[PDB]
């Protein structure tokens, strides 16, 4: 009776506790790429993270400067 | 038979026939470094949120 009214079987718990060691062990392996992802960005530079500014070249005047050689 | 030009005339800017050519790379400027990847794409939820420590969302 105490089984019956107040717990269910052991499927559930194993089967709740395979779904939670599933999503901690994902978790842990994104972590890890993540990791390796920012310091090789921060290193190279060619990601989309870690991009610094540089002088726009839309800025420069290409035109005759009274002078023939710039 | 010389007429002297008026006011603002040698001031113009004229254009020239020249069979010269155009020099292609006047600056010598060498090649320039490849962009970055640019990458596009949709969007997605985060895989399992933040992943902050113990937070779930
Ligand atoms: C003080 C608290 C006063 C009452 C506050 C009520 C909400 C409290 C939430 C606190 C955590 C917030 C959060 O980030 O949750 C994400 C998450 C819980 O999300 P989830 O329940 O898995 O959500 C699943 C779905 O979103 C599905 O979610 P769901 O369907 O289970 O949500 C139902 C909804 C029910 O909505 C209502 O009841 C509305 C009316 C109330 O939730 C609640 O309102 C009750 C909570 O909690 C955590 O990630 C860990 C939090 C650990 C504690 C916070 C960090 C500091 C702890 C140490 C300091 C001392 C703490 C004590
Ligand atoms: C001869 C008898 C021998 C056995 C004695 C049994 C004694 C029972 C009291 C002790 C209870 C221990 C604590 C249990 C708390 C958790 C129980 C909880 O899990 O059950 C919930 C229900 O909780 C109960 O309603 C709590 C009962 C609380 C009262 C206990 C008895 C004493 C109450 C005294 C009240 C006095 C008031 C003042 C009177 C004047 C529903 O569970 P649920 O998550 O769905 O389970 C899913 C699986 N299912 C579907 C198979 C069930």
């Amino acid at each position: 009776w105490i089984a019956r009214t107040f717990y269910d079987g052991p499927e559930k718990n194993y089967e709740k506790t395979m779904a939670i060691l599933q999503i901690e062990a994902e978790k842990a392996e994104l972590r890890l790429k993540e990791l390796e992802v920012r310091r090789l960005m921060r290193a190279r530079g060619d990601g989309p993270w870690y991009q610094y500014p540089t002088i726009d070249k839309a800025l420069i005047d290409h035109s005759p400067k009274t002078t023939p050689d710039n | 038979g010389w007429v002297r030009p008026d006011l603002g005339e040698l001031s113009k800017v004229t254009k020239v026939k020249t069979d010269r050519p155009l020099p292609e790379n006047p600056y010598h400027s060498r090649a320039r470094p490849e962009p970055n990847p640019e990458a596009e794409g949709d969007l997605k939820p985060a895989k399992h949120g933040s992943r902050l420590f113990f937070w779930t969302m």
